[PDB]
């Protein structure tokens, strides 16, 4: 049941810092790690064991490991959270600052210093007994981050074949670095196709747009984006962190969301939230979640083919409004003729040890979906990669180790990545059709 | 308290018997008990409010509420409702009460009980006839309002029944 | 048969009329300019019904079911600043298209057709946020070219988007037009779509508005805000039959049933007694009138809101709504006196209709002189003269083709011949409307079915 957070790259470090601050504010842990709750009452309804290891000093150390080639962001996080994290759970590869935004250098550093990471994760696992899997937070655009993520994914799949792995990948926005970052993105995508079990996608452009819409200042900061990522991760993990009757593990969530390991990419949405009045009921929250103006990914589709959806509503809700919103969603959303029209609603309790968020008494809702927008994003990324590769031969100039010894193997690996992502999008557009399950029907 | 007060009064007045003091005490007792009954029936039971609700429901005094009920049960009046479990009919009646202007009375606690006092009973009138013709409204009273107000009693003249049938045809 | 009605404010005049109407309803239902109902949410017992016009999000807030659409963001920002939290900021449409490039109907039609997706999405959202719907109420404001074009585009979208909903429109006509040719062109292009798609249309001539605002008010100068105040009070009075539902008329369709004898005749004429909810309403307790005098004033041409020009007017459907403590004996006396004074057609024996409403328990009580007010809506063909003024302007200017360099841009036709043909079709359709009206004014209109079965 215990999940270990893996913060890869400076993006991973930022999102981990934000998520741990949010979880401390929720479970009354603070920055010092000591239990901010009185020692007179031990009855608690939350679950901090899979995320926080409680020591004899009653301090809750976050079960997180930071793997990054840039020690500056790790030192900044340690300075901001002095007394929170464990110095033994810090890994900077002892190679200095980062150098090169390609996947090759990241994977080479991972393969070189895999022994230290393996020892760290083995110690973290042996510290407890009940284990379920790991949690990875990285960006597919960052070269070193993607390399470290691929290395740790390979290590996990060839060491612990029984632990389900979930990751959160934030795709880059429409910018200049996509001529080279697309290589790292498609390599991470191939690694996810090969070994990953669950992945939650994010689009940087859509995230920036949503943050600029919900915020007053249009100058959206990367810290604000990381705060939004922390909020969505807390909303999707509330069901595990506060288990009451139905949901007590991510296993059931991924069972009801992911139908097959070939389709293990999920698009999140969450509305409404701040980062002070109530104006949206549960029906309003559900229709806003359905509307593309509240999703954390770029839809770019008039009517996406919804395969599996699951929503968690936070707040005091009425079954009548729940049924009305469910009927409206069933009437609006179209489901394929081969897959069932399953719609799951989980009522997540609020944390009494968490300070009151702005816009009090406003019911909110998160929704994880599997539709044909992630495939549009993947198609855009693969088209950009194909264009830049077939037009300019510049990727053979920035490589390390085996990728630098010969550039032919690099082109072969990239062609294999393109082939596997093409097979993925073909399987997705086939599952979009009703003739997908015709082999048994 | 009333019995004890007038008991000590009559105990003090026992030496007179039948006299003007006895007559005026009887008059005061009658006036006080009638005023108390009126106040209780108007406050704890809302006699006038129940009369207005009956005039609005049975006598169709609330045209908006009647039109809301008609537009809510138009499909029920269209299809033959002679053979139905009536649970859907009760649900439609509750939804119409919620949608009409009577939602204020439904939210009000005492008026909620006043509305719930209406019995959702349908008397089948006709074999395979239309839903409008087979529909019937049956009201059952409860004390202490039954001793005052009059309804379509099985041993009466069905005044409210025939008036409701006439307004229903119209 | 009672459903909710969504308000559509269009143009500057339409937005002002909608703002005044919403302020009047807030004053009546004790809602104020803050959106939060001045009455506590504990006293839920309300004789009125704000649900058909106010969406209840919270227990104390009532957001009006209205959408504003305009090309000038200044008036929208002013309205939103005056009504802090009262209106919904998501129901304000400006398209960031800047100021209107002229007073042409084609400009408004183009600015509606281009941003049709946004307004249609907003209408769909407003419809999904409710359950029971009956129709929309559009404020055309045909005096403005952009507003008339926007209203025409809205009507041409709603007619084929929701054919099961009854549509009512309010066309405000000016007294003396500044640019007579352009304003006549805009009004004719709006009336084309009004005849084509609009189910009900109420005209408001500014001549009688200016006359009433100069007579009943003390200040000689007339202001547009207190001019639109009269139209907003008229709209509130005609929607009272649904807000405070009476015992006879409780639905917009039920009201229009006795007012629209045929889809071709969908133009009415309003009339109202000296108002009591306006700014200068202190000079009302000195008239000392009764229900019979109120009916006489309603039937008088001096109280109508449109240019009467009564030359033996042929009445088709006359209806009146009296709000206050009305007496049935006085009502019968007024009916007996009016049946011997109102011209009635010999082919239809239908007489005038009377309805009695209820007064708001929170409105300021007036003395026994003007405590009872009245509104009248009559189907008179006198509006064909207001339309004949514009058609004569069209016939006297169209022989040359002036101001053709303004209606050519924006619309789907950039050539002069197409615009000329469209204007000729508009002239033909308004001529056919006037001919149908002058034929229904006679007895042969009913004899058409008697001579052929
Ligand atoms: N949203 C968000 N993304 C970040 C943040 N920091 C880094 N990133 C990601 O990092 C990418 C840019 O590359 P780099 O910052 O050099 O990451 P890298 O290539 O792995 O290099 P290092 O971070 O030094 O290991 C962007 O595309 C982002 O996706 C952050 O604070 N917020
Ligand atoms: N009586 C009256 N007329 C108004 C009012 N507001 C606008 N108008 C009309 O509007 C005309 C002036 O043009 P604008 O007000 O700019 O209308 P428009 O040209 O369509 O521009 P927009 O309203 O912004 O779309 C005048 O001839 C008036 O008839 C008002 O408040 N009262």
């Amino acid at each position: 049941g215990e999940i270990i957070t893996l913060q890869a790259g400076q993006c991973g470090n930022h999102v981990g810092k934000f998520l741990w601050s949010q979880l401390a504010k929720e479970h009354a842990i603070g920055t010092d790690g000591l239990s901010q709750l009185p020692d007179s009452s031990t009855e608690r309804d939350d679950d901090t064991k899979p995320f926080f290891r409680e020591n004899s000093r009653n301090k809750f150390t976050p079960r997180a490991i930071m793997m990054d080639s840039e020690p500056s962001v790790i030192a900044d996080v340690e300075n901001t959270f002095r007394g929170f994290f464990d110095p033994r759970n810090t890994w900077v590869a002892s190679d200095g600052a980062s150098a090169g935004n390609s996947w090759a250098n990241g994977y080479d550093i991972g393969t070189r210093n895999q022994d230290d990471i393996l020892n760290k994760i083995d110690k973290e696992i042996d510290s407890t007994d009940n284990f379920e899997g790991f949690q990875l937070l990285h960006s597919v655009a960052g070269g070193t981050g993607s390399g470290l993520g691929s290395n740790l994914l390979e290590a996990l799949c060839d060491r612990y074949p029984k632990k389900i792995l979930t990751t959160y990948s934030v795709f880059p926005a429409r910018s200049s670095e996509v001529v080279v970052q697309s290589y790292n993105t498609i390599l991470a995508l191939r690694r996810l196709i090969e070994d990953s079990d669950a992945t939650v996608v994010f689009d940087n452009a859509s995230l920036l747009n949503i943050s600029g819409k919900v915020f007053r200042n249009p100058n959206i900061d990367l810290q604000h984006t990381n705060q939004l990522i922390s909020t969505i991760i807390s909303s999707v993990t509330n069901s595990i962190r506060f288990p009451s009757y139905m949901y007590s593990s991510m296993s059931s969530i991924y069972s009801t969301l992911i139908p097959s390991p070939e389709l293990h990419f999920l698009s999140p949405s969450f509305t409404p939230f701040t980062s002070a009045h109530k104006g949206h009921s549960s029906y309003d929250v559900m229709l806003d979640l359905l509307d593309p103006s509240n999703s954390l990914v770029s839809t770019a589709m008039n009517n996406p083919t919804y395969f599996n959806v699951y929503n968690t509503i936070i707040g005091n809700v009425e079954p009548r409004q729940i049924s009305r919103a469910m009927t409206k969603l069933q009437q609006r959303i179209k489901f394929p003729s081969w897959s069932s029209s399953a719609m799951h609603v989980n009522i997540g309790r609020r944390s009494p040890y968490l300070p009151l968020q702005p816009n009090e008494n406003e019911v909110s809702g998160m929704m994880l979906s599997n539709m044909s927008t992630v495939v549009n994003v993947f198609e855009n990324a693969c088209n950009t990669f194909d264009k830049v590769f077939a037009k300019g031969a510049f990727l053979n100039n920035y490589n390390v180790g085996d990728l630098f010894q010969s550039m032919q193997n690099v082109q072969d690996e990239f062609a294999e990545s393109r082939e596997v992502v093409q097979s993925l999008m073909e399987d997705y557009v086939a599952a979009e059709q009703d003739s997908y399950l015709d082999d048994v029907l | 308290e009333f019995s004890k007060k007038y008991h000590v009064l009559y105990q003090s007045n026992s030496y007179r018997g039948i006299s003007t003091n006895f007559f005026e005490i009887i008059n005061d007792q009658y006036s006080e008990i009638v005023n108390h009954t009126n106040q209780i029936l108007n406050q704890k039971f809302h006699y006038r409010d129940v009369v207005f609700a009956l005039k609005n429901i049975l006598l169709m005094g609330k045209s908006d509420f009647m039109d809301a009920l008609i537009e809510k049960a138009n499909d029920i009046l269209a299809t033959p409702s002679d053979s139905l479990p009536n649970y859907k009919l009760t649900r439609v009646l509750q939804e119409a009460v919620q949608l009409s202007s009577l939602r204020h009375l439904m939210n009000s606690p005492r008026n909620s009980s006043v509305i719930n006092g209406l019995d959702a009973r349908v008397l089948d009138l006709g074999h395979g006839s239309v839903g409008w013709d087979v529909f019937t409204l049956d009201y059952i009273l409860y004390p202490p309002l039954s001793l005052v107000l009059n309804v379509n009693r099985p041993f009466g003249r069905k005044e409210y029944l025939r008036i409701f049938n006439f307004l229903w045809r119209f």
